[PDB]
This record gives structure tokens, sequence and C-alpha cells, in this order.
């Protein structure tokens, strides 16, 4: 909660980043469900949160 | 006298495999029967009356790996070849046997 | 980035997790470190711009863990994360904050 | 009553000459019957000093021989002590051996002429293959060769073990016999004169070959013996710490069916729990490699040994693999030089690539635990924090051993290392300086100590000033009291006597589970050790600065950080040869009043500070984190079951993640098992190291050769415990020879089988092994009541540095520094309880000790004494014996083994009762004026003294007490309490239990608690005499447990004790007087 | 992991006893309950604090 504006922030950096490198692209981004799968250990979100 | 405030739960990978371990067992079991049912049937009609239906019991009883065979007696396996004698048989077998 | 023991530091006093287990039982801090922060930005973009599933593996009596995942969860969409751990994840943090 | 038997064969053996003769002297409690057996003994004495024949007589006085008590033998025969050559001529008919120059990495460190490297006596030392042991090569020799007569006629699988080891010493006499027999001097050491001529490692290497084949019971252990002997013969240096090295790895292959468990030190609850191993390909091809070095080495069925049990992975025939990982620490050690030994730690890669963000955390993790370590003392200000410096001022003697300095008591010179004596000597010049710390650079650099373990490396000991253990010791103690309920440290976690043996690893152990375990032992010139730790600790110390209002506290501070300013620059004198180098070492090691506890801190900051680096990719529940001294282990639970490619991915992010901090390791990664100095675990089953060399020492102690005996045995004992099973036979020669004396050159001294295994402070082994034998009878008394009148013995040297004036100085400070105004009523007290603490010093012990010797070897010669009706606790057995009454029982197999290595029958005990549950305080130490000593000090006080103290007046008490350091408003209200009369019977079970070796041993390992043993024990309960009750059942208890041990079956009991004797026994309760010696004590874990 | 529909997995036979082994084969159900009893001592958790 009193991470307030630091999240804001990531939020606003990651989003930009993201959409900037989207633009990048030149095949269709399609949704589906892969069959195997990264993973993602929440303690790196805390470490970056 | 020597207890408090510390729960202890199985965790589920013990539980996968005690319930792994239980559904094995049970499906070998039913394998097995449903084997020797079959080959029980079939030498009934073919009119095998020289046959000791004991050996076909010894290999039923070996491959559930937890018996002692050596102290099993004769009378215990002709019965349970009697409660086998009305069991029908699997549908794999039972159809390729017909 | 920021020095990561100010953040231990405050975690570290005001939580007690040193006392919130059985005192004879082990329990402490997780991982605030470098090269983790940036692991997860690296992989969160590599997976959002490839549109690949990815996965969460935890364990729920880090609840700090999981007050960050509510976080993710909240700013990054549910189609991404494949729907068990997703469940998993919003399950933990139902049956221990909300309800 | 057999040993003597063997004991008369060895003399009979040994001399075989008409002129040598054999001279028995006995004892008897009755009057008449001693009169005769002083006649007897006056002819006898007289026919021995007129050459006339003994044997003639021994037939008419033959009650004499049957009845009487023996005490020694002695024996009168010409010789010039040679006589090994004049037997072994015939059992040398093999091949002696070659050695091999390139196989040790050094030069030197090769069994090549000592003129070859020591060409001058001048510049000769024995010392890198001092045998460091009183006992000759010649004894050692004698022993085997009797036996090997003695041995001769078996005809069973015995008689295939005597083959193999007439087999084995036949070789080793072919290489012995080639140069000849090294003599010892009055010492034992052996000086240049007699190896000159010879090659340098041959005794080392006899002396460890004799007591490998001597531990032969198999045909494994031949082939052992063959494969080791020819081999050690060579490699000095890269041996035991190789072949014993590939047994971490060996036990993360076995699965768990079958489990032990922790809760709290010995609460065994076993598990039926099974585990499998998850074993990756690349550790395999370690092996091999290691396999490769063996095979390179010359080892040609040791790699069979390892490569056939592979097939099956196996547990059942597992234990040869645990036999092997015992024979590895049987062979000696690489007593190589100070500085080289010191090499092998001071090689160092220090790198400007590390982070700095791993650094400051690790800092804080230390100051947060300095915090959470002080938090309540600094701020409650507590009295022994204030004074600090009179604290450590009587704890000066649980210190090391300072460097050597002159002093000088009135008229004579001295050299002690004792730090208490060199406070007590810079006292007279005005140099007891506390607040002025040395400092420790060029101008004062360090000397060094080295301690040795076999197979493994060298750790070094710093050898500081008195000032230093006086910073630390308060605040190490506070320290120490944080750290006895924390569980992590493990060296330091109790329940206020014990330190937790088997482990706390295998709650947790599953198939989803695993567990890095790792050696943290050449982690001290590392570069964690340096500036981070040291400033850490500075900065909790200013925390703790602002955490107090108090000045006095501020000084000892203020102080303390300064001691750690000082040890973060710190030079260290070593020798090398003539000249002497000083070397920068800004570091951490042992020798130091903190650095146990803190190295345990360290590691543990290490390790949690390594540990936030697999959270970056899993997810784990770090059950349990461990650290004791020179490894650490953590055991982590995962949300999925293990795979090899997991274990191996993180055990190379391990490695990497330690080498950014640029830190080596062995990184061990397993399921079920780990590998550490003092045990290791397999399959569920716990293991130990059997690691004591016996005729090769660490270090030259300051016992004599009586003592060593005693500690040998116990070794001995602890190793068969372990598993390495040696002889006990030979033992027992040893012991005897060890303990004969030489009176002349002809004369020599030999004493019996009723002295060495009867209670007393001259106790060495016991007649049946696991069991002390007591005495029914009047005799054993009757000698224990004399030695008890003899143990008590005066050193002048202590009662004139009593009378110099250095001791006097010592008093009026400690007075003035405490109290004034009683200078003739307490200060006295004062210097009788110094006196008390002055004994640890130990020339005093041996003047005392020596003394001791000649008055027990004045009436050894002559006859008996009565000794005035002083109780002992034969008497009292003596007189609770008539009240018993015996029956056959038969019980039944109820428990599960878990210590294989053990004899079976006494794993059969082990089958059939329970394992220890407690550790009762054998030295009173939870007792409520303990817990007052424990405030005030650290200091034991013996249970001689407080057994005596308790039985006195409320007078003598209180100055006793007060003498103590103790003020006198807690002692005067310590009396009024009465709780020590609530501790009389918490100090007579410690009597009765360090006497009894019950908490010492075999003994030690029992549960006198037990629903199994006491169901046998049919004692029904009469109340209101506590010590009549436990001592009955105590001692009922031994007696079936011995009838159990000795006979297999088992029987129950009943004693109808009268209260009349009740009453008798109550009055002669409090005035016993009888001991037992700390050096015979076998404490299973060291 | 996402699996495909092109995946398959095999079901066990898991029927009760069709002979009422626990009617007069005392000596078996003696064993498969002592085989029940020291399998399931494997799984009971430790009391750990």
């Amino acid at each position: 909660s009193n991470r307030l504006g630091q999240l804001v922030d990531l939020t606003r950096l990651l989003a930009y980043n993201y959409e900037t490198l989207m633009a990048c692209i030149t095949m269709n981004m399609q949704h589906v469900q892969t069959l195997t799968t990264e993973k993602l250990q929440l303690t790196s979100v805390t470490s970056l949160c | 006298m020597l207890i408090g405030n510390a729960t202890v739960i199985p965790s589920p990978q013990t539980l996968f495999h005690y319930y792994n371990v239980n559904v094995n067992f049970h499906s070998n079991y039913n394998e097995r029967i449903n084997d020797a049912v079959a080959i029980i049937t079939a030498a009934n009609r073919l009119n095998l009356y020289q046959k000791k239906m004991k050996s076909i019991v010894e290999d039923f009883l070996k491959r559930l790996q937890i018996f002692d065979i050596s102290r099993v007696p004769d009378d215990q396996m002709y019965r349970l070849r009697d409660r086998l004698r009305l069991l029908p048989v699997e549908i794999r077998r039972l159809d390729i046997f017909n | 980035l920021v020095s990561t023991e100010a953040q231990i530091q405050k975690m570290s006093q005001d939580l007690q997790l040193e006392a919130l287990t059985i005192q004879s039982e082990t329990q402490f801090l997780t991982g605030i470190n470098s090269q983790a922060a940036n692991d997860c930005f690296k992989t969160l973009i590599a997976a959002m711009l490839s549109q690949r599933t990815m996965s969460l593996d935890f364990v729920t009596t880090n609840y700090m863990s999981l007050i960050s995942g509510m976080w993710l969860l909240t700013v990054v969409p549910n189609d991404m994360f494949i729907r068990e751990s997703l469940v998993a994840c919003q399950l933990a943090i139902i049956n221990t904050i909300i309800y | 009553g057999k040993y003597n038997l063997i004991l008369s064969e060895y003399l009979s053996f040994i001399y075989n000459s008409q002129s040598a003769v054999q001279i028995p002297i006995y004892y008897s409690s009755n009057s008449e019957l001693e009169n005769r057996c002083i006649e007897f003994h006056s002819k006898c004495l007289e026919n021995s000093k007129n050459g006339l024949s003994l044997k003639k007589l021994f037939v008419e006085y033959s009650d004499v021989i049957e009845n009487a008590t023996l005490l020694s033998i002695l024996s009168y025969s010409y010789d010039k002590y040679n006589a090994v050559e004049r037997k072994l001529v015939k059992y040398a008919k093999g091949k002696p051996l070659e050695a091999d120059l390139t196989v040790n990495e050094l030069d030197y460190e090769n069994n090549k002429i000592t003129s070859e490297l020591f060409p001058t006596a001048e510049e000769y030392t024995d010392l890198l293959m001092d045998p460091a042991i009183l006992t000759s090569l010649s004894s050692n020799l004698n022993a085997v060769m009797f036996w090997l007569e003695k041995h001769e006629n078996d005809v069973a699988e015995k008689l295939k073990i005597y083959k193999r080891r007439l087999d084995l010493f036949t070789i080793v006499a072919s290489t012995v016999n080639k140069y000849g027999v090294p003599r010892h001097n009055a010492k034992y050491r052996y000086e240049y004169e007699v190896m000159k001529d010879k090659p340098y490692y041959l005794v080392t290497w006899a002396n460890s070959s004799i007591e490998m084949l001597m531990s032969v019971f198999s045909h494994e252990d031949y082939l052992i013996a063959r494969e080791l002997i020819v081999l050690s013969y060579s490699n000095r240096s890269t041996l035991a710490k190789l072949v014993s090295s590939p047994m971490s790895i060996l036990v993360a292959l076995v699965d768990i069916n079958g489990t032990f468990i922790t809760n709290e030190e010995l609460e065994l609850e076993f598990s039926n729990k099974y585990v499998r191993a998850i074993v990756p390909d690349q550790t395999f091809d370690e092996l091999k490699q290691m396999l490769d070095n063996m095979r390179k080495a010359g080892l040609t069925d040791i790699p069979k040994m390892i490569q056939d049990w592979l097939v099956d992975c196996s547990i059942e025939k597992f234990p040869l693999m645990a036999k092997i990982y015992s024979w590895s620490f049987h062979v000696g050690f690489r007593k190589q030089k100070m500085l080289d030994a010191a090499l092998d730690q001071l090689k160092t890669e220090y790198t400007e690539d590390v982070d700095d963000e791993m650094y400051r955390e690790y800092t804080m993790l230390i100051r947060d635990e300095v915090v959470k370590m002080l938090e309540e003392p600094v701020k409650h200000d507590d009295h022994l924090l204030q004074d600090s410096e009179l604290a450590g001022l009587l704890s000066m003697s649980s210190a090391s051993n300072g460097e050597s300095r002159q002093l000088k008591f009135g008229r004579k010179t001295i050299f002690s290392t004792k730090k208490n004596m060199h406070v007590m000597d810079d006292m007279a010049n005005g140099r007891y300086t506390p607040g002025i710390i040395p400092p420790v650079n060029v101008d004062k650099p360090i000397p060094l100590g080295r301690r040795d373990v076999p197979g493994r490396r060298t750790r070094i000991i710093f050898i500081l000033p008195y000032e230093y253990f006086i910073a630390q010791h308060a605040v190490v103690e506070k320290m120490l009291i944080y750290a006895k309920h924390t569980r992590e440290y493990a060296e330091f976690y109790s329940q206020s006597n014990q330190l937790l043996s088997y482990g706390d690893v295998t709650r947790f152990l599953s198939n989803n589970s695993m567990v890095l375990y790792t050696d943290v032992s050449q982690w001290d010139s590392s570069q964690h050790n340096t500036q981070p730790f040291r400033k850490g600790i500075i900065m909790g110390l200013d925390m703790l600065a602002n955490m107090t209002n108090d000045a006095r506290v501020i000084q000892t501070l203020n102080l303390y950080k300064q001691t750690q300013i000082n040890l973060m620059d710190s030079y260290v004198q070593i020798p090398d040869g003539n000249v002497i180098k000083k070397i920068q070492y800004g570091a951490v090691a042992s020798g130091e009043k903190q650095t146990k506890a803190a190295n345990s801190i360290a590691n543990l900051a290490l390790i949690k500070t390594v540990l936030s680096r697999i959270s970056n990719k899993y997810s784990f529940a770090t059950k349990i984190i461990r650290v004791d001294g020179d490894d650490n282990y953590a055991v982590l639970q995962f949300n999925t079951e293990v795979t090899k490619q997991m274990v191996q991915d993180v055990s190379n992010d391990v490695r990497e993640t330690y080498a950014r901090m640029n830190t080596k390791v062995k990184a061990l990664v397993s399921t079920v098992g780990i590998e550490i100095a003092k045990r290791y675990i397999a399959g569920g089953k716990i293991f130990f190291r059997a690691g004591i060399n016996l005729l090769n020492n660490e270090k030259k102690g300051q016992s004599t050769q009586w003592d060593q005996a005693a500690v040998l045995y116990s070794n001995y004992i602890v190793n068969r415990l372990r598993g390495f099973e040696t002889d006990r036979e030979f033992i027992l020669t040893k012991i005897m020879q060890m303990t004969s004396v030489a009176i002349t050159g002809s004369l020599r001294l030999f004493p019996s089988e009723r002295v060495l295994t009867t209670n007393s402070t001259f106790k060495v082994f016991d007649s049946e092994d696991f069991i002390i034998e007591y005495g029914t009878t009047d005799d054993e008394v009757y000698i224990q009541r004399a030695f008890m009148s003899l143990s008590s013995q005066k050193s002048g040297i202590a009662d004139e540095i009593a009378a110099s004036s250095t001791f006097k100085n010592y008093v009026s400070r400690l007075s003035e520094q405490l109290l004034f105004s009683k200078n003739n009523i307490v200060s006295r007290g004062i210097a009788l309880t110094e006196k008390a603490k002055l004994n640890s010093y130990a020339p005093i012990s041996l003047e005392k000790r020596r003394a001791q010797i000649s008055a027990l070897l004045t009436m050894l010669q002559k006859p008996v004494t009565f000794k005035s009706s002083k109780i002992t606790i034969n008497d009292i057995l003596r007189d609770i014996k008539p009240f018993f009454t015996v029956n056959e029982a038969h019980l039944p197999i109820q428990y599960q083994k878990f210590m294989p290595t053990l004899p079976d029958n006494v794993q059969y005990i082990i089958q059939c009762i329970g394992s220890r549950t407690y550790q009762i305080e054998d030295d009173g130490s939870k007792s409520a004026i303990s817990r007052l000593i424990s405030k005030y000090s650290v200091y034991k006080p013996s249970i001689e003294e407080l057994y005596k103290v308790i039985s006195l007046h409320e007078n003598e008490i209180q100055l006793y007490l007060i003498s103590l350091g103790i003020p006198k408003i807690d002692a005067d209200t310590y009396v009024g309490s009465k709780i020590y009369s609530q501790d009389k019977y918490r100090i007579l079970e410690s009597y009765v239990y360090n006497l009894l070796s019950i908490n010492y041993g075999c003994y030690q390992l029992f549960d006198f608690n037990s629903p199994d043993l006491e169901k046998l024990i049919r004692i029904p309960f009469k109340g209101k005499i506590p010590a009549v009750t436990f001592i009955l059942h105590l001692y009922a208890k031994l007696e079936v447990i011995n009838h159990a041990i000795k006979n297999g079956s088992w029987i129950s009991l009943f004693c109808n004790y009268p209260k009349s004797e009740m009453i008798k026994l109550w009055k002669k309760m409090w005035n016993i007087t009888s001991l037992r010696s700390p050096y015979t004590n076998a404490n299973f874990f060291q | 992991r996402n699996l495909p529909s092109t995946a398959r997995y095999i079901r066990p036979n898991l029927l009760q006893d069709r002979l009422n082994l626990h009617d007069n084969f005392e000596s078996l159900w003696d064993t498969i309950t002592t085989s029940n009893y020291i399998l399931a001592r494997s799984v009971v958790p430790d009391l750990k604090e």
C-alpha cells in the first residue's frame, strides 16, 4: 500500500516498453494455451515489486 | 501429555503416492483374477480331467508379490478355484475366447 | 535499483517471521535480491510478447509473495496464465485474505 | 580373574631364564588370615632375597593362592633390555618393502634417510614423525609376539584370522629386520643417533601398521591390510583424506526404508517412512575420477569392493563401506610442518568482481543476530557485564594455553602457559592493564598452534594476551545464553547440558524434499571472514551502545569494539628453522573465546546470504538450516516431486552462486544422506566415524604413562561402538606393559587385574566391557579406603606460590575490587578458593600425582592397612546384597535396529530395551545453586567438593560460597531459602553417576526410565528416604542388565529391604569417601 | 502443462472384490491387513513439534 508511486512507475515503464516493443512485430500475435510453460517464482516478483 | 499447537498434515505427494500404490495393487488384483478365471473356464470346456488346478493358483499368488506360497495349503487354493469358477471373464479375453 | 537491505530491515523487524512459526521451527525472509527483478522483467515481457503462457510455483506460507502476486494479477490480465495456477493463486488469496 | 594368568604367561614368555624369577604379593581383609599372608609374604621376600626356589612353598600355602587377593608381581632378571630380536628371527622370512619417493607432494615427506634431510643433529627434530606417546615400539612388538605365541593352537575361524594376521606380521617383520629396532630414551622419544642410519618415516608407519594389523577379524580386513600397509609406507599426506572422500556421495545412494527421528536431543521415535534416491549422472563421473586417482595410487582391491556393491546398492551389504570408512582414520597423521600446514590454508584468491549488494546484506544479518543476542542483558544492566573484568579473571582457568613466558615466584623460575598465572605475573610489575588493549601488528605478531585430526586439514590457533579473553568473555557468554535455545546453533543448542547427537534431518526427508550439505572447513582464510564480519559486529555494538544508559557497560563495549578493530589487522609469528616470518592476516580463525560460536554465526549468515538465490528459480519451504563448525546442511521441501535435472541445475547454480562471492566449495546435494566429520547417515540408519589413532596422537599432552593407557582404552571402547573393532587382548597387554615399572635394570613391577578395573582414581578398564565392576567383598573397600587416604596430597610448588607476593597482590586487588574490612575471615577463604583453580596448572598435578604414585608404590610393595572405617560404595552393596531374590524371565523382541555397526549382543539389548531419552545433570547445571554459578561465573566445581560441601554445618558453607566471588547478600538469601537441601539429591545423583560412568560410555546410551526394565525391577515403594530407593532401583537395574549381557537371559527381582537397615544406612549416606578419575571416561561423542 | 487432444491415458480396473476374501481367507486377509498396516506406517506424519 505504501509502495504506491513505485508500483505505478513500475507498471507504466513496463507497459510503455511492452507496447513500444510490440510495435516491432510483423506476425499476428495470437492467444493460445501452449503445451509446456515457463515457470515463474513469485519471490522474483517480490524482489521486483 | 506431549502435544500442543502443532498440526501435521500428510503432504500431497505422500497422498498421491499412497493413492497410486493402492490403485496399482487393485488393478493388478482384478487383472490376474480375470486371467485365471478365463483359463479355468476354458479348461472346463476342453474336458481337461487330468489337470490339477493348483499350479495356476501358484502362479496367481506369485504374481501378487506379497505372499508365501511355501506355507499356504492346497485346500485354500481349491476354494479359491471354487469361487473363481462362478466369475464372468473380462471383455477382452471373453470375446477373444468366444 | 534500491538497496535490498533497507527493505530487508523493515520487513524483518515489523513481521518477526522468526517468531511467527513455532519458535523451534524454521522461518525467515525470502529473496528480495537483484538479478531476479530484472529476471522477472525479462520473463514477463518476453512471455507477454511471445504470448507464452507461464505458470506459478510458490509457497503459500510466504504471504508477501502472494501480496505481490495479487498486485501482479491485478495489473497483468488473467488469460495469460494457465487457469490451474491462476485458480490456485486466487484461491489461496481468498481462503487466506478476503473471506 | 583371568587377566593375571595372561600376565604370568607373558612374564614366563618374555624372560624365559632360570635366573628369571616371578614374585607374587597378596592381601586379605581377615586379621588371622592376614598374619598368615604376612608370614607367607616375609618368607617369599626372604627367599627372593636369597636366590632360592620359590615354587615349593606355593603348594603348602595353597589357601593364600586360592582365597587371598593379588596386588602385583615383581621380576628380577638379568638382561640388557633387548629380547625382541632374540625371539624375532623366525618371523621375518617375507620380502622387505621399498619406498617410492614420487608419491608425496613434498620431497622431505618421503621415507628417506634422516641424514639426507637432517645431516646435523643440531637441526634434527623428530616432530614431523614423533609418535607422541609414552609407549615403546618394543612393548608393541613384545605384545604382538606373545599374542602370536598363545594364539598358535586354537582351531576355528579364530585360527583363520590368526593365519591372516600372522602372514601380515611376517610381511612386517621382514621389513623391520632389514634395518633394526629404534631404541627409546627415558621419554619414549627417538633421537637422531638411533634413526641416523635409517629412514625417517619408518616409526609412525610401523606403529600405525601394528595398529592396523591388530584390527583384523575378516577376509576383507586382510585385503585392506595388504592393500594399505604397502602403500602407507610412501603416501603420507593424501591417503586417509582420499579414500574417506567418496563416502559423502555414497550416502546419497541408499533408499531409506525405515527411519529414526529427533525431537529433543535423544527423543527417538522410529518412522517407517520410505524415501527414494534421485542421483544425477555427473556425480558418478566425479566418483569415477576419484576412483581413477585411487587406482593411480596403486589400489586394486578397493575399487573392486566399491564396484561390486553398486550392482544392488543395498544397505544390508553396505556396512562394509562403513567399516572401510573407519579404516582410513586408523593409518595416522600427516605430521608436516606448521608452515606447510598453514600453506594448505594460506592460499588466497581475492577478487574485485564479487557483489557489494551481497556483503552489505551479510553484514546486516550478522548485525541483526548480534542485536537479538544482546538486547536483553545490555538493557537490564546485569552485574556480570559491569564486572566483566572480575568475571574473566575468575574464568581464566577455562582459557587457552598462552605463549611461554619466564616467571619467578620468590626464588624459582617458571615457564607457564596458563594465562591466570601470566596475569599474576603482570600484576606485580604494574602491568595489569585491562583497559589498554595491546595492538597486534608488526610490533607484536601472534604465535600459533595447530589443531589436527587425521583424514582432514590442519586448523590454526591464535595465542593471545590476557586482555582479549576478558573483553570477549561477557558478551560471548550472553551470546551463548541466547544460543542455548536457538536450534540452529547445533554446537550450542542444548537442554542446558547436551549437544544434539543424532541430527535433525529425518523429520522431513521424502521423495519430494532434498537436502544440501556442505563442508566449510577451508573457509578460514576466506574473503568473507575479513572486513564485513568485523564491521557488522562493530555496527551491532553501536546499536547496542545506543540501546543502553550505563557507562561501565559502554566502556566494556568500546573496548570490545577496539578489540575487533585490532583483530581486523593481525600479524602472526611463525618460525621456519631459525628465522621467523610475520604475515599479514586480517581475518578470523580458531584459538579464541569468540571463534566457535562466532564462526557458527558467520557460516549461518553466509548460508542465509547464499540461500536467497535458489528462490529465483524454485519454490521451497525452508524446513531446517544447521551449522556446526566445519560443515552445514539445510533441508527443503517443494511444491512438486524431485528430478535429476533439477538437482543438477540447482547444484550448478549453487556452485556458481558461491563463485559470485569468490568462494570454493565441493557442493553436495542429496535426498537421504549426509557426511560430516563426526557422523553420517545412510538409509535411515546412523553410522559414526571411528577415527582415533591409538599409537599416534594429535599433540603432546601432559598425562603420565598411566593415564594415557586409560584414555586409549576409552578411545578403544568408543571406536568399537563406532564399528572399528580391535582385539581387546592386545589392548590389555599394552595396559599391563605400560603400568609395568622398572625400579632397576633387572627389577620390574607388574600390577594385577583387581587394581585396574576397581573403582578408584586409578581405574583403567573393565574385566567385562561396557560394565563397571564392583566389590561385594571387604577387600575392594579395603584398598579403596587406602587409596582414598592417599589421593589427598600436596604440591610444595603450589604452597610456595601461594606464599609469594604475587598471590598476596592478587588477593588484595580481588578484595578492594569486591569488598574490604573482613581481611582475616573471608580473604583466607578466597585464597583457599583460588587454590581450587590453581590445580588446573599441569606441573602442580604432576607433582601431586607423582607423589600419589610414590605413596601408592610404598604400599604396593609391602602389606596392607585397615584404613579406619571410611565408608564407600562396596560397603553399601555388601550390605544391600542379602535382601535380593532372582527369578527366571523371558522378554520379547519389540525394538528396531538402527545402529548395525554395534556388536549383535549390544544390539540385542537395544533390540529389547530402549535408547536413552534424557541426560541427567552430571555437573548439576540445572540445580538452582548452579544457576547462580552460571550467573556469576562459568566454573564447574567438581562433584567431590560439592558432595562434601553440602554435608557441612551452616557456617562454613557461607564462607565457602562467598569465597567464590558471590556477594554476601545473595548467599545469605540462599541459605535462608534452603534450596541446597533440595539439591542434596541431585548432587548425589550426579556423584554416583560420575563415580560409576553412567553418563560416560555404554551406560550413557541407556534409558533407565524405561517401562521394560522396570517390570523386572519389582521393588515396592516406601517413601521419605529418596536416596535408598533411588540407589536400590539403580543397582538392581545394573544387576539384571549385567546378567543379561553376560548370559543373554533376563530375570526379575525383589528387595524387601528392612526399615531397620534403611535407618542404619541413612546416617552412613553423607560421609562417603570415593572418587573416579576424569581420565577414565569414554564419551562416545567427542 | 496443457495437454493436447492427441494425448491419451489408461484407466485402471477398480472393480471391488468378486471373491469376498473377508469371508474365510483369513490368512490372506491377515497378510493384506498387515501389508496395509506396514504400508500405512510409512505415511503417518511425524509429530513435528
